């Protein structure tokens, strides 16, 4: 009962000059995504019924859930990133692409249609000329969802190496949404005002960043397999059937910040709403600067399935915490620069919704979940990065959202300031996983003990 | 004068069985052979047998969890044999 996790620290030997820095690369460009998303935000402020938000919220929903689904081919073809045939790789390559396909359509269809009860029965809204005129553009922002899976299994095809490419078409890529945005939510000459033609302007740009793929095989040698691309052998096609229990798991893991949802925004609303509900600024930049932090896991992730490919055992789970600490690192040295400061409300020309008059009772989760699962997920994103493993990280997550039970109502039900009250067995749900999880690392990790069956040969 | 195959690596098995993936990194003027004892010496050898850059292969995993002690074997131009490496490691 003292340590069933055994060797602790030698995840070490003298490792240091591990240059995981491509993995930078992977959210220098995925900083993008952010620095769309808020230009989108602060231009349809130009209209004031654009909170538009409202539905390129709710889409990001199915985007990215189904977008776990997706984000689990990062495995799969650097595991074959240590083998050859990129284009046996390739065949897989394309025939997520056509899932790519496939779950983007079947994705947005649910959008495309479900939508529309945006009014049930504990339930309804009536800004009619907002999101209800844009509620015709969720569908707009909505119709792209087909191809951005193509288009974020873009990365998945990044995966291999070269992580240039998707830092250009997605700074090839603001490079448009200003210019698209303003002339089709606005300026004509001729598409004047389908006036949150953010939704509609977005969506556009995805077909423009899904061949911004097409575009970069143009490179080095082809990953082109895509002539009819098909499905079947048995009862379904594999290499696609395969694509299941990686994709599945990290979507309805992607459901953990997905009830980090009903709870991130439910007890913002009690009799006290002030600052409590402006836990946004709170828990927006929150989610800002995690990205570029955790981000790098679901980059470690190639670094180590694939150097289990090119059979370079733990010589690689074994840096698996070399970077693991290298972010740990930054872990902390950004959450230092997290509770440190407060001026959310920048004053330079404008914010976009948050002002003034609110106390700082947020900085207390800048530390409490910040350098404490700064780590705790990029975990699996070399769990699944390396293996298998989301299996039971599906099941990771079945207490970091059920063991959130009065850890949701645990803000209101307190003794103290318990503003991060709730925050309680979901920062130590959080920490659940130092444990939990990279507990799980060590000893999985040390499959290449089993895996590795033998040490070293002839010379 | 020279060295092995290279590579010692069995990863696992099928429980009865077992891979055998080793260093072959191309093949020569070639051919390969595996042992196929333990490591006792009594219940007596066998002989798989193939060519490319396949040492990389598997076997036909006989019994339950014993020690296993198997040899893969080079073989190039004079039709004579670089060196034999190998490896006990059984289920
Ligand atoms: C996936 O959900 C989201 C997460 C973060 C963000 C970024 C927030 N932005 C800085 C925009 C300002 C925040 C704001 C809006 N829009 C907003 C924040 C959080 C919200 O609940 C998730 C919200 O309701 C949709 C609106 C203000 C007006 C209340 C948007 C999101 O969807 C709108």
């Amino acid at each position: 009962l003292d340590r069933f996790s055994f060797s602790v620290f030698l995840k070490e030997i003298r490792l240091l000059t591990a240059l995981a820095l491509p993995m930078l690369l992977a959210q220098v460009a995925q900083v993008g995504i952010g620095f769309v998303d808020t230009v989108m935000a602060g231009g349809a402020g130009k209209e004031d019924l654009a909170a538009v938000a409202l539905g390129s919220s709710a889409f990001a929903t199915v985007y990215i859930t189904f977008m776990g689904i997706m984000a689990a081919l990062n495995p799969m073809i650097a595991q074959l990133y240590g083998a050859g045939k990129t284009g046996e790789a390739g065949e897989t390559g394309r025939q997520g692409i056509w899932f790519g396909l496939i779950l983007g359509i079947f994705g947005m269809i649910l959008m495309w249609a479900a939508i529309t009860p945006f009014r049930n029965w504990l339930t309804l809204s009536d800004y009619v000329e907002g999101t209800m005129a844009q509620y015709m553009l969720f569908t707009s922002l909505a119709m792209p969802a087909a191809m951005v899976h193509r288009a974020l299994h873009a990365y998945a095809s990044s995966l291999n190496r070269p992580r240039l490419i998707m830092l250009v078409s997605f700074a090839a890529f603001v490079l448009n949404v200003p210019l698209n945005y303003i002339f089709v939510y606005g300026k004509f000459g001729m598409p004047a005002l389908g006036g949150a033609g953010c939704g509609v302007a977005t969506m556009a740009v995805f077909w423009f960043s899904a061949l911004a793929l097409w575009i970069y095989i143009a490179k080095e040698k082809f990953f082109r397999p895509f002539g009819l691309t098909a499905k079947f052998g048995k009862p379904d096609w594999a290499v696609f059937k395969q694509i299941w229990k990686i994709g599945a798991p990290i979507g309805l893991s992607y459901f953990l910040e997905a009830s980090a949802f009903s709870f991130i925004v439910f007890l913002i609303a009690p009799f006290g709403e002030d600052y409590v509900a402006a836990q946004q600024v709170g828990i927006s930049l929150s989610g800002i600067l995690y990205m570029i932090p955790q981000s790098v896991g679901s980059a470690g992730t190639v670094r180590i399935g694939f150097s289990l490919g090119r059979r370079e055992f733990s010589r690689a789970r074994y840096i698996s915490g070399v970077s693991l600490v290298s972010g740990w690192v930054l872990a902390v040295i950004t959450v230092l620069s997290l509770v440190l400061f407060r001026s959310p409300l920048a004053s330079m020309y404008n914010d976009d919704p948050a002002v003034l008059s609110i106390a700082s009772t947020v900085l207390l989760f800048a530390g409490l979940f910040q350098p404490a699962d700064f780590t705790q997920c990029i975990a699996s994103y070399a769990l699944r990065g390396y293996k298998v493993t989301k299996v039971p990280m599906f099941i990771h997550a079945a207490a970091f959202w059920g063991c959130g039970l009065l850890p949701g109502y645990l803000l209101a039900y307190r003794f103290d300031m318990g503003i991060y009250g709730f925050w309680t067995a979901l920062i130590a749900s959080l920490t659940i996983a130092a444990v939990a999880l990279v507990w799980c690392l060590e000893k999985y990790s040390m499959e290449l003990v089993k895996s590795h069956k033998a040490v070293s040969s002839g010379l | 004068v020279s060295s092995v195959p290279t590579k010692l690596e069995v990863v696992a098995a099928t429980p009865t069985s077992l891979l055998i993936s080793w260093d072959a990194r191309g093949e020569y003027v070639v051919y390969y052979r595996i042992t196929y004892g333990e490591t006792g010496g009594n219940s007596p050898v066998q002989e798989f047998t193939v060519p490319g850059s396949s040492s990389t292969a598997t076997i036909s995993g006989l019994s339950p969890g014993v020690d296993y002690t198997i040899t893969v074997y080079a073989r190039s131009y004079y039709w004579g044999w670089y060196s034999p490496i190998s490896i006990n490691y059984r289920t």
